[PDB]
């Protein structure tokens, strides 16, 4: 039940339609890429837009080709892309291919501020599907016979330097997404949906932390059963507060469903603030 | 003067005091400080006749620690206790077995 | 910009290689070779010498117990052919 | 007899509590992250909160984190993390998981700073752990058996130079440790409660050097010591000092206590003022 | 025949002492630190205490803490703590491990200087073995054991270029060594004590060159013996001095103690004052 802002949605839509579209005289960018901030939610609104559009995904994970014993980008990057291609046959439904972190969650510092050997085979791998989007090779087992093009989506933080000429080619196309004012109500107001919030309250939220990611607000229904957990220890105590709960055979633990307002969001809202500016 | 009784014997290691778990660990590190494939194998029959015995999962390749290969052993041992239980060395280089003796025999 | 030079402690732990020497007591073969369109020359060498020997693109827990170098083919030298196209 | 401090104490209690108990729909973070300045009670606080509720403690080292082997310190992390898993499943308590000092294991220092493979292992590991707890496998097995969950307590001096997707809402939950005048003269007042000092005196200690750390008071108390010991080596002689300390077949020198007033509490705190003064200088 | 400062003789002897006793609810620091400026006679009155008190001795040079093995400088102080652990329970003395020139080994200076991870975990192992000094474990052999406690000497020039947690009052205990007058004529006045000279005679030698490092006074004997050597070189001769020093089947050179007057004594201090000035004073 999650909101999807309008833009992110239109241009998802017109980079997947028009490569699936055959229109003679027309070039088509076969890779799109989104850079923003962390926890922005451009992971979260790929899944959500591909469900209501109801088109299969394959999802390959950043850490998946930047780990230095995982096996081979090139090999697999490739193998990815035959596979998505033999869905649309089968399933007879429009598929698309995305990278998480292609450059991030590596567990290295740099986050592409240094190149890698890994950094240059996706690079590598990725121009020439660009090139030749309509037949792909492997290393054994040359077929002939063409396969569909596959669009191809990758979010990241930034792009590096060496992408520099598949977006001068035009190949590539970079989506810079930003939260707005009206985006903010939309998310948070679909978050908290369930809950039962005004308007008025929603608008109050987004105006208490103007400047904020929109992971921050999703984290702070997190800390609602802090209360009742540190008012539940006090009545079993410190003594034995481990040994009931960890291995014994009692009711499990109950918890009232917590009172939603404003004034206790505001207040955890605060201490999370607090936080994140002492440890930067 | 002693006449000797009877016994019958599993090959290697099989005339030494019944091997304690301290010894099968210092047998299993060897196998790894010279570089072998450690291996599981378990048969419901000990007969010098036959020379197979079925393979418990797969060859060990990415073996760290001694500990992994005898956790591996308790798997096959809690589930066949009436079955004949091995452990093998495959080397690569030379291509045969360098190691082989036996951990566990059927219970009662 | 801020460029340095480093010095750096250390933890430590298929097919056409150009690099390699015949040896007196090999078999050498000469193949004249033609590729399909959109087929790079050293990836078509690769191809000859792996189907000719072992291929094994793949690796098998059967091919571990065995050593990969000591049974295999290369490619060493690619020559073009004067006044031909691929 | 020693104080903790109840704001510390409650922290730990509901973080390691919440990772026991199930609770539909909410996520909950497995790391908590203690920092702050130095000697101002991380590491202290957290063995006497471990106690009071008596749970067992699987510790890993600060420097422990680089070998000369790869993959080797990334290995050692998950196999610490399963044998405490046992642990659960075994004695039938709570068990956690506390790695100390871990600034110095995988922080980075600074650009300059040259690092190996190793210190990118341990943070891709520490990010999996806080992703799958319950599925956590040993790399090149054939076992893929769900374990229980353990919480990790993770204590440093600066998180700024740590990795930046670990210090995450939904993976760890950091914790800014400073004491209060409150707390201090809690702390303080659990140092001396055998020495005896009315409330107004330890009141004005505090108040004389409010920016310390807590180290600081008890480096004093250790200090009224000195002469004694001075006065015990002048008269066995230096020749065989060391001989009637180590192997001395005779009884043990006792200490009578010595006098604990405010006055000369003070003398002694300027002293190493005085000491770390010149140093900065 | 050598003065040892009271001063430091004190501070050495209680803070070793101590660790070796069990008093009662006493927070004992395992490493003691001793900083000043340089030449002032911080390792030498050292060695002169522990030959003293007559107590074992394990050394780490400074430039040893950096190696191309990852985390194996680290692993070296942990080795060599064990050695000296074992030392106590056979010999049954006490014994001291010392590390010597510590700033050089595990502290940055300026922000352009690249270092490495050794240097973050040489700091690292440190505070560990301060934390736990009866549980110091090796890498690859985890037994459950413990060790008998050994205190920890550390010299520097400064120690503002090190970690901080590291140095502070519960960790390690904290030494500035600056000498006074009292101080000054009591070292000198041992050095030159064989010699024979007045009291008053002393107070003039610290009084003409006041602002001047222990080693000034030390340096100075060295250049009052330069007349009779370079005699002695010219009467054997240039071309074979060699063949009389190293690998001669004959008796030593012996040589009278030299006319040790105020005045020469003077004279011979101006003149190593003016080569100090000479590099201090030195453009390009
Ligand atoms: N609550 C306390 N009660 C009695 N003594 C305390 C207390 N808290 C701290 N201390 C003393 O001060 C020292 C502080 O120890 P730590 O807890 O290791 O400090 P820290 O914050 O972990 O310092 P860093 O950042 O690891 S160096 C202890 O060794 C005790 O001597
Ligand atoms: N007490 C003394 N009696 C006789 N000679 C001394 C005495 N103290 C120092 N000296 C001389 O001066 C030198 C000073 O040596 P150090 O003890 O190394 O000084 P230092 O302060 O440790 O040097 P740094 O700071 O490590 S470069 C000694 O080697 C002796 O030659
Ligand atoms: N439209 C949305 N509705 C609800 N939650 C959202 C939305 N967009 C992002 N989130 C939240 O963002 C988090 C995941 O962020 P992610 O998609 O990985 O962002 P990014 O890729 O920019 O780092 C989750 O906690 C998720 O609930
Ligand atoms: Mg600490
Ligand atoms: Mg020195």
């Amino acid at each position: 039940s999650y909101y999807i802002a309008p833009r992110f949605l239109d241009k998802l839509a017109v980079h997947i339609t028009k490569n699936f579209l055959n229109i003679p005289g027309v070039r088509v960018p076969l890779i799109l890429g989104i850079h923003g901030r962390k926890g922005e939610g451009k992971t979260f609104q790929c899944e959500l837009a591909f469900e209501k559009m109801g088109i299969e995904v394959t999802l390959i994970s950043g850490g998946e080709l930047e780990s230095p014993d995982a096996g081979d980008p090139a090999r697999l990057i490739r193998l990815r892309y035959r596979e998505t291609a033999e869905l649309i046959k089968v399933r007879g439904k429009m598929c698309v291919l995305m990278i998480n972190d292609l450059d991030a969650g590596a567990g290295r510092f740099d986050e592409g501020t240094q190149y890698t050997v890994n950094t240059q085979l996706v690079n590598a791998t990725l121009m020439n599907i660009a090139d030749n989007p309509t037949d792909v090779q492997l290393p054994g087992s040359y077929d002939s016979n063409p396969i569909r093009r596959v669009p191809i989506i990758v979010t990241g933080n930034d792009f590096s330097t060496l992408y520099a000429p598949l977006i001068r080619d035009g190949r590539m196309e970079k989506f810079y997404w930003e939260p707005n004012r009206d985006d903010k109500v939309g998310i948070v107001g679909g978050i908290f949906a369930e809950d039962g919030l005004s308007q008025r309250e929603i608008e109050q939220l987004v105006d208490t932390f103007p400047k904020q990611s929109i992971d921050f607000f999703s984290a702070l229904r997190s800390r609602i059963y802090d209360i009742q957990i540190r008012d539940f220890i006090h009545k079993v105590g410190f003594e034995r507060i481990s040994l009931r709960v960890v291995n014994s055979l009692e009711a499990p633990p109950e918890f009232k469903k917590p009172d939603f307002s404003l004034a206790h969001l505001i207040e955890s809202g605060n201490l999370v603030l607090g936080e994140q500016q002492r440890v930067d | 003067m002693q006449t000797l009784p009877k016994e019958r014997r599993y090959e290697t290691l099989s005339y030494l005091p019944p091997l304690t778990d301290v010894q099968i660990e210092k047998q299993v590190q060897y196998i790894l400080s010279q570089g072998y494939i450690p291996a599981v194998e378990f048969n419901e029959v000990s007969e010098p006749t036959e020379l197979y015995w079925t393979l418990w999962k797969l060859p060990l390749f990415g073996a760290k620690t001694s500990r992994e290969v005898l956790a591996e052993v308790q798997s096959c041992r809690s589930q066949y206790p009436g079955h004949y239980i091995r452990v093998v060395g495959f080397d690569n280089i030379k291509q045969c077995q360098i190691l082989s003796f036996i951990v566990h025999k059927p219970s009662r | 910009s801020y460029a340095q030079t480093k010095t750096q402690t250390k933890s430590g732990y298929t097919y056409y290689t150009p690099d390699y020497t015949p040896k007196d007591t090999d078999i050498l073969a000469a193949f004249r070779v033609t590729p399909q369109p959109g087929v790079p020359f050293e990836e078509a060498a690769a191809a000859v010498a792996a189907e000719s020997s072992t291929g094994t693109w793949t690796t098998v827990w059967t091919d571990l117990l065995t050593d990969l170098d000591r049974y295999k083919g290369r490619c060493y030298d690619i020559e073009p052919v004067p006044g031909e196209d691929n």
